[PDB]
């Protein structure tokens, strides 16, 4: 069959006057001032955001027009983008959009795939269907979401899938035209033919559009009746899926846009496990994480609101995914506050270890305290970005909604009604997380 | 088919258990306080008593290296047991591992000493470790075995090690409030000097309570750990029954000599078990007349009343049992006059219990 | 005229879910979702699975609502271990849930009286064992209470209900958040920009595909609509027994008799 | 048509459901901690064996059950323990175990079922009287097993003391009886005080059906007035099982 990314419809988006479509490119260009992406999973809105931002970075290089606020995007990129209509095509003879045979259902992250198990999550592989919105904008969060296939299987341009900092706006031009920091370097993106290696430091088009695996896909005799596994009844769907690896050479310097970077070069990875081990407590989404190389290296403090993506990822295993819109209008910064901020776990999992007594090192010290923290994260963190600015929220105050949760906590935990009792739980209501210059 | 064997035991001023601070152990049952007994000091306590000597079969070791050296004149293998042992799995001495004594002593000796290898003699060491199974005490406590997976080799491997325990002994919950009562002692120096003070003032906390101890039978269990036969079976049954009845844990005995004896012995037949701690949801308050200890019968008893028709189980009857020695205490003293077989005696309930067991006797099973 | 009963959502636990949630990490939002009252709806209406996308949430797709929190619950979390294949191998599956605790609501659901006059007679009686939006969560209060009348605003109406007290000294918060939808007062009008984006509005059921809507938080201070309901109902046992009586009337006249 | 058992258990000193590091369970209601059991636990416990099973239609059209999370009528109280696991061979020094901590509680709980009318008849299996002899199995087998846990070295499986059938339709949980959790008073026990809770409770809400109610041996009656607030003080075994049958059909 025939299909094409500038005709047919494939981003679910609202609109600011109040009705959800799926639309195509050419609309969503052209209107551009209307609407929000409006996707269920967060970091799929944020690779459709980086399709459209790298779309506009390639119409800056071809036209040279840059984005102005407070009007719509400029009527001198359809003249660009009309002309190409052998470019983003799927199926046929010809260039496509971005022997080893794996399940589609690997391809969108959230689907359970072909595990070292019988049974999945209610889905089984080949049976499934899948429309090609779903595959479409699946294929966007391989260069920026890939992560490793057990360790004989690369990554993106990346080792791990990084932290992802990003800015916020009520409009898709808002959007645009709050993210439009380039770099004089070209690069070459992945929607041309094969790609010129030449020299390190390829560029940002070229890592914006990465490839780490090869897509091929395959359509048999036709296909099925209705939808199976996404939720909108469709028409025959796709089967499965060909993917092959490309083992990124060595070298290559790359800086991230949008990436949170470590000191040391590696990639930096959302720390959530659902174990509670000897030097982890589970406490929420880790938007504290990724500040110190976001606000000291690139963008730095900044007007415009902030929007951060965790997808955590050990080895193989998926874990978790979500999202946090942060407040922050550039009111400078202090880099050893920002510092005890970049990393609160190390804090909470010092406190929950702490033992009603003694002076053991593994002992798993008090479990009920484990289980209010995440409740105490949520009330911190409506404000996180009022507790970033540091204007009248730190961490000596952010510690004082603790101490409600943290008494009652007491009160089960000590049920006597003797002096000693009382003073072991005014003891156990001091308790709060002591930061760490790491 | 499973056994009760529940008992209502007053005690003398005493520390049988402690913990970290050395507090007798105490729970909040029913709201109030408990004084506890730790099932594992009770189970301690009947594997070490002075009848189970003929069944005391199991080590709980991690000096095994230190065993077969112990057991070898002048062939010294003490480096190449030490190493053998920590390519098993144990990284280190070791970790506690649990297996029958005389069999890992004379076999785990004769196939160590030979020179024939070092690899396939860590593996042939561990699978005699895992086939440690022809004893009962192991077959009573449970016992897993898990090894490292980072020090080892990727040759060697572990069998199965799944050993459940035949045996819920559960915590001895005081039939009253607990009164933890402390104890102020002080150290005399012999010699005598200018200070005429003590050398060591010391704290020590003692508790007198009457404790409600439970335990539990799972005779089926106790049969399919310890493979198809049931004279070995029985004769475990009669020693812990000797035993529970006749031993005390081995706590602060030599400061408080609380030796004192069972004063009650109820077993019921059944397959679904039960203990009497809901008896004693009220707690027991003393009256003038009679004592603590017929006071938690008397509600011992009611509970028995009103789960013998209450939740009457007629299917499988009660074969409730004392040891009502010439029924100095009797259990129905104002209506349940439910106890079939009330004894005075202990060998006799040993000989009935085993008897609805099947077809044995006392005298002919104490030999295996 | 009653256009709006006023659902009671209260009970031990409860959740309704967030979008944050594809992978073992299973969360819920602070506000009871549109289609985690739906779903009480439809299942008070004793069908479900497919049943649900055609003529039952358009059915009401059309119909503005709001929510009132009578006290915000703590967020638990509940350790959950799936066997998997055990009761595949013996590969234990891990998980973790969150939970709502001690949290009441009130759900608003406004604009013609003949769908809710059908609503009114689906609270209490037909069931298809209704839960607070998780299986294993019990609605401990009657789902029927605050019965419905005329209030023509959203306001009006999520404020003219009595505000329960469970004992007498008990701490009562003095604002009451309120979650209202979006109201299109003219053609072309555009979200005020602190409304945030909530994306439960499904258009099938099974398996959930869904759309987003726009969310407008709204305040509430006790006192000038809303207030304190009577409480009595003594919590307190205690085993009633009377002493100290001479004479009423009838000791007189019964001591003689036994003499 | 619906089915509540509101049943009362108390516990003696055992941990019953653990978390990542052992706990026992915790849940947030009336504004203090109270000791939990899990639901899908307790569930389990009610599968996989086989004294139940003398029913794959009802925990499996889905299941039939909605068990709620064991409420504790008091604040928790955990306890921590400490254990060593001895040498017994004789060394240079004394003591070899892991030296850990374990930890226990002991709670009276609550908790409530939920079967309805087509839930139960649609249920099915093969027969139409299946619909009331599953059902008079659950009102006792319900009470039949405490879970699993620690037993072999915490040995509690304490019967239950109090159960409530009711054949109310709208389902509503008693939990609220329980928002100010149960103070000792010496002179009552901990679960009569809860039943006397419940039974205050209980005398409530019909201001704005019938109480079936078992109490074995009837030591615990619902209110200590002749205007019994369930109005049948019975119950023995099968009798309310056969009861329950003929009540449903
Ligand atoms: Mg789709």
């Amino acid at each position: 069959v025939m299909y094409n990314l500038l005709c047919d419809n494939w981003v679910n988006v609202v609109y600011l006057s109040g009705k959800p479509d799926r639309i195509s490119l050419v609309q969503t260009l052209k209107d551009a001032h209307c609407l929000q992406l409006a996707y269920s999973n967060p970091m799929d809105r944020f690779t459709v955001f980086r399709f459209l931002l790298a779309l506009g970075y390639w119409c800056f290089a071809n036209t040279n027009v840059e984005p102005e606020p407070d009007k719509p995007l400029p009527v001198s990129w359809i003249p660009w983008l009309e002309e190409n209509k052998e470019y983003f095509e799927l199926f046929g003879d010809g260039k496509r959009f971005f022997s080893r045979i794996r399940a589609i259902t690997d391809l969108i992250h959230e689907i359970p795939t072909a595990h070292n198990l019988c049974h999945f999550k209610h889905v089984t592989d080949y049976i499934d269907g899948l429309c090609e919105a779903c595959c479409i904008k699946g294929l966007l969060r391989l260069p920026v979401f890939t992560t490793v296939g057990g360790r004989g299987i690369g990554a993106g341009i990346n080792n791990t899938p990084p932290f992802y900092l990003l800015w916020h706006a009520n409009d898709l031009a808002g959007m645009l035209a709050q993210n439009w920091q380039p770099w004089d370097n070209m690069g070459i993106p992945a929607w041309l033919g094969s790609f010129q290696k030449e020299s390190r430091e390829v560029g940002l088009l070229a890592g914006m559009t990465w490839l780490p695996r090869k897509v091929y896909l395959h359509d048999p005799v036709p296909g099925q009746a209705a939808c199976c596994s996404c939720g909108l009844p469709s028409e025959a769907l796709v089967y499965s899926c060909s993917i092959e690896v490309e083992p990124v050479p060595k070298g290559l310097e790359w800086k991230d846009p949008h990436g949170v970077y470590t000191d040391q070069g590696k990639s930096l990875q959302s720390k959530i496990k659902l174990m509670s081990n000897d030097r982890y407590t589970f406490a929420d989404r880790d938007w504290y994480s990724p500040l110190f190389s976001y606000l000291h290296a690139e963008g730095n403090s900044r007007q415009g609101k902030l929007w951060l993506v965790g997808f955590a990822s050990d080895k193989a295993k998926s874990i978790d995914i979500w999202d946090k819109i942060i407040e922050l209008e550039g009111t400078d910064t202090n880099d050893e506050l920002l510092a005890q901020l970049a990393n609160r776990a190390t804090a909470l999992n010092a406190m929950r270890k702490k033992p009603l007594r003694g002076d053991f090192k593994k002992s798993v010290g008090t479990p009920q305290i484990a289980d209010i923290i995440p409740h105490a994260e949520n009330r911190i963190a409506i404000n996180a970005g009022k507790m970033t600015e540091n204007r009248g929220y730190s961490w000596q105050d952010a510690d004082t909604e603790y101490g409600e949760l943290l008494t009652k906590v007491a009160y089960s935990l000590e049920p006597a009604q003797t002096v000693d009792a009382r003073l072991k739980r005014g003891n156990f209501i001091s308790r709060k997380p002591w930061p760490i210059i790491p | 088919m499973l056994i009760e064997i529940h008992m209502i035991q007053n005690h003398s001023p005493a520390n049988l258990n402690r913990d970290d601070l050395g507090a007798p152990k105490t729970c909040y049952f029913g709201g109030v306080l408990r004084s506890r007994i730790s099932s594992q000091c009770i189970k301690r306590s009947i594997r070490t008593s002075n009848d189970f000597k003929a069944l005391l079969g199991g080590v709980r070791t991690r000096r095994l290296a230190d065993l077969i050296q112990q057991e070898a004149g002048e062939t010294e293998c003490w480096k190449k047991a030490q190493e053998i042992l920590n390519k098993c799995g144990f990284k280190n001495t070791k970790m506690l591992v649990f297996m029958s004594k005389d069999k890992i002593k004379d076999l785990a000796r004769i196939v160590l000493d030979n020179s024939l290898g070092l690899t396939e003699a860590a593996q042939q060491v561990a699978n005699v470790i895992a086939q440690a199974t022809l004893a009962p005490d192991i077959a009573l406590c449970g016992r897993m075995l898990e090894p490292n997976d980072k020090d080892k080799d990727k040759k060697v491997k572990w069998s199965n090690t799944t050993v459940e325990a035949a045996l819920q002994v559960a915590h001895a919950i005081s039939t009253h409030i607990a009164r933890p009562e402390i104890d102020y002692f002080v150290a005399a120096d012999d010699v005598p000097g200018e200070d005429a003070g003590a050398g060591h003032i010391g704290e020590s906390m003692f508790a007198s309570a009457c404790f409600y101890k439970y335990f539990s039978i799972d005779w089926e269990q106790l049969v399919k750990n310890l493979k198809g036969d049931t004279n070995l079976a029985a004769h475990t049954v009669g020693a812990f029954l000797l035993a529970a009845a006749k031993t005390n844990p081995s706590g602060k005995q030599n400061s408080f000599a609380a030796h004192n004896y069972p004063d009650g012995i109820l077993v019921e037949f059944k397959n679904s078990p039960i203990s009497y701690a809901n008896a004693f949801v009220r707690p027991v308050s003393v009256v003038k007349e009679s004592d603590l200890v017929e006071q938690s019968i008397g509600q011992l008893s009611n509970y028995v009343n009103d789960i013998r028709l209450g939740y009457y189980d007629e299917q499988s009857p009660v074969i409730g049992f004392w040891f009502s020695p010439n029924n100095r205490y009797p259990l129905g003293y104002k209506h349940s006059k439910l106890a079939s077989r009330n004894i005075g005696n202990l060998n006799e309930l040993v000989g009935a219990v085993l008897d609805y067991i099947g077809g044995f006797k006392w005298e002919e099973v104490q030999k295996s | 005229p009653p256009n709006t009963l006023f659902l009671r959502l209260e009970g031990a636990l409860q959740s309704w879910g967030s979008n944050e949630a594809k992978f073992a990490l299973r969360r819920t939002a602070d506000a009871p979702t549109k289609s985690g009252v739906l779903g009480l709806l439809c299942a008070a209406m004793g069908i479900g699975r497919a049943e649900a996308a055609d003529s039952w949430l358009p059915k009401l797709a059309n119909l503005r609502m709001g929510v009132r929190i009578d006290r915000p619950g703590i967020r638990w979390w509940d350790f959950h271990t799936v066997g998997a294949g055990q009761r595949t191998r013996a590969e234990t599956l891990l998980s973790r849930r969150e939970y709502l605790a001690d949290a009441s609501f009130l759900v608003a659901l406004q604009g013609e009286p003949e769908l809710v006059a059908k609503l009114s007679a689906a609270l209490a009686k037909p069931v298809w064992a209704i839960y607070l939006g998780r299986k294993s969560c019990p609605p401990s209060r009657p789902v029927c209470e605050h019965p419905p009348g005329f209030y023509n605003t959203l306001e009006e109406a999520l404020s003219a209900v009595p505000l329960q007290k469970r004992w007498h000294n008990e701490p009562l918060p003095q604002i009451l958040p309120c979650v209202m939808d979006w109201i299109p007062g003219y053609d072309g009008e555009h979200a005020p920009d602190d409304a945030e984006i909530h994306y439960d509005l499904p258009v099938s059921f099974q398996p959930p595909r869904h759309l987003p809507r726009f969310v407008i938080r709204r305040e509430l201070v006790v006192g000038e609509d809303v207030q304190v309901s009577r409480e009595t109902g003594t919590s307190v046992w205690r085993p009633k027994g009377t002493r100290a009586d001479y004479n009423n009337s009838e000791y007189k006249k019964v001591r003689a008799e036994r003499l």
